[PDB]
């Protein structure tokens, strides 16, 4: 965790590189259509409240004239 | 340009101090020497403010294109202006025009644009009659004065009725002013 | 301790990991997209022009409020101004003029920046001995500092091109948690809604999702074949865009540890170098090494418009938290905000 890289030798650092390989197997992976679909739905339930997207009225900009 | 970054953000700073120490003196960017250095070198002040207006004045001439035009182009046929756009340098800004004589705005528009294209040499002003566009009927009165800015064969900016955007009795520098809010004029 | 065999173990390991993520990579974006109408042509308008810096602007953040915001420049100076009246509530001298970042507390309270100094400074803004000196100078980082984001008033991560990201106690200036895994320098960073995560974009064409809390690498991304120079976190905390040398900007959900989405087109040929969504996220503004800057809808990997009409001046770019606007930098000293 507080480790200083300078000190490192090429062993520990293929030994925490793998360790941490060994970790992201066992990854829980979500299929990617299915995080799309995440994704559209949460864009799309706000998009049209979007000031950059829909404009933003002269009336309600908080950058007057 | 092309390849890696080196002139915006952390690359940007890494690239412009090497030209600094250049001018007046993989998975790693900088080298060892080169971090020595940093931690060596006392930067003459002076020599700061110099680089720091001589790199302003780099870019402001790199940008600088030379006055190529200086008139309002007149487009006959939809042809001219696929022509136009595509035939060009892709540094040239295109700023088209779609109107129709007698249409609220469209003739203070291209009397502006006359003296606009004086003004900016290095844009290519021209204008098109909607009936010549030949675009079947999208063009119509309910759009016009319709403004078509392109670089590059992209489409910067499409304006429907950019009159209704302006003063009731506009000017050149009106269009100008408008146009400049949107980055979309290079500069004088 | 036989290398061989350990970096041989690693290449299997990356061999299993690659395959379970093709096994999940059954469509694209695009695809799940194919039927959403594309936004209407995004056309910004400049509002406001700060004017004061002295030279390009090297870096930019937005305060919480959406009002008050930071830019770091050449001219060595860090100054906040007030988006909505073009005025500067403060201006900092700093020590160098080789800033890459600055960054703006959530509370306001603080600010601060890092550069070639290999330091991340920082200020003490609200105060009855006001500061412009230094409260603190976060010293420890073997490479110059690329990026930091402010976590609360006592700690503050930073990305460094010494290979490393860090989490520092500011009341001490101590490196409290030192997050090592890239191979090459961290370019960017970018904090999760929620604070307990942050990914960050390296010269090794990976993105690694750190704990704060645990200290450790979550997960590690992979897709662009060059140097990650920027990088932003999506606002539901699920995803988080890239932006490299290769010319493409790419999303990656967390869950599905992979690209959901690439963005690119044969004309681009600049690397990108600033990233950030809008407030829906709908849009993906990306400013490249050609100091233009284009925006992307997210949803359709199409392009939305252009800001700032490609006049070859943005150094930097950010959003305001409410959506209501976007900040840009240039090499000219100025910054203008957008809506
Ligand atoms: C009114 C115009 C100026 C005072 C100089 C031009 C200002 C800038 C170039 C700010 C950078 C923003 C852009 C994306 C153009």
């Amino acid at each position: 965790p507080v480790i200083n890289i300078e000190d490192l030798t090429e062993k520990d650092k293929l030994k925490m590189e793998v360790d941490q390989l060994k970790k992201e197997v066992t990854l829980e992976r979500m299929l990617v259509s299915k995080c799309c679909e995440e994704f559209r739905d949460y864009v799309e339930e706000r998009s049209g409240e979007d000031p950059l997207v829909k404009g933003i009225p002269e009336d309600k900009n908080p950058f007057k004239e | 340009f092309e390849g890696q970054a080196s002139h915006t953000g952390p690359k940007g700073v890494i690239n412009d101090w090497r030209k600094f120490k250049l001018e007046s003196e993989f998975s790693r960017k900088m080298s060892v020497q080169e971090y020595e250095l940093i931690h060596k070198d006392k930067e003459d002040e002076n020599c700061l403010r110099k680089y720091r207006r001589q790199c302003m004045q780099d870019m402001h001439q790199k940008l600088s294109f030379g006055p190529r035009y200086g008139f309002v182009y007149e487009l006959e046929s939809g042809e001219q202006f696929l022509e136009t756009i595509e035939k060009e340098q892709k540094i040239t800004t295109i700023v088209v025009h779609i109107y129709e004589d007698g249409i609220k705005g469209c003739d203070a528009l291209n009397s502006s644009l006359i003296c606009l294209a004086a003004e900016y040499p290095m844009v290519k002003f021209c204008k098109i009659k909607a009936s010549n566009t030949g675009a079947g009927d999208r063009f119509s009165s309910d759009v016009l004065p319709t403004l078509l800015v392109y670089k590059g064969g992209e489409l910067l900016s499409n304006f429907i009725s950019v009159t209704e955007q302006l003063a009731e009795e506009f000017f050149t520098g009106d269009v100008e002013s408008f146009l400049n809010e949107y980055g979309l004029l290079p500069e004088k | 301790s036989e290398l061989d065999q350990l970096r041989q173990e690693a290449e299997q390991l990356k061999n299993q990991i690659r395959d379970a993520r093709k096994a999940c990579a059954d469509a694209t974006l695009s695809q799940i997209t194919n039927n959403i109408d594309p936004v209407g042509r995004i056309q910004m308008r400049t509002r406001r022009t700060l004017r004061g810096h002295l030279a390009k602007i090297y870096a930019m953040h937005w305060g919480t409020d959406s009002r008050l915001l930071l830019s770091a420049s050449q001219d060595g100076k860090l100054i906040i101004w007030d988006s909505y009246t073009t005025n500067k509530v403060h201006a900092i001298p700093l020590r160098s003029s080789w800033v890459m970042t600055c960054a703006y507390a959530p509370s306001g309270n603080y600010v601060a920046c890092g550069g070639l100094d290999n330091i991340c400074s920082i200020y003490n803004l609200k105060t009855r001995e006001g500061n412009v000196r230094v409260s603190r100078e976060l010293a420890g980082h073997t490479g110059y500092l690329s990026c930091c984001r402010f976590l609360d008033d006592n700690q503050i991560v930073t990305s460094s091109g010494d290979t490393t990201c860090a989490l520092w106690d500011i009341e001490t200036g101590q490196q409290t948690t030192t997050f090592t895994g890239h191979t090459g320098d961290v370019m960017s960073l970018s904090l999760a809604p929620d604070t307990r995560l942050f990914v960050s974009g390296a010269c090794d064409a990976s993105a690694k999702l750190w704990d704060v809390r645990e200290g450790m690498c979550r997960q590690t991304f992979t897709g662009h074949e060059s140097d990650i120079n920027a990088i932003c976190f999506f606002p539901n905390g699920n995803a988080f865009a890239t932006g490299s040398d290769d010319a493409t900007c790419r999303l990656f959900d967390l869950r599905a540890d992979q690209e959901l989405m690439t963005y690119s087109h044969d004309n681009i040929i600049c690397g990108i170098t600033s990233v950030s969504f809008s407030k829906s996220g709908r849009l993906l503004l990306a400013g490249y090494d050609d100091f233009n800057c284009n925006v992307w809808d997210a949803l359709k990997a199409d392009r939305a418009g252009v800001l700032a009409g490609h006049d070859n001046r943005v150094s930097c770019l950010g959003v305001t938290d409410d959506g209501m606007a976007v900040a840009t930098g240039s090499w000219d000293s100025f910054l203008k905000i957008w809506n």
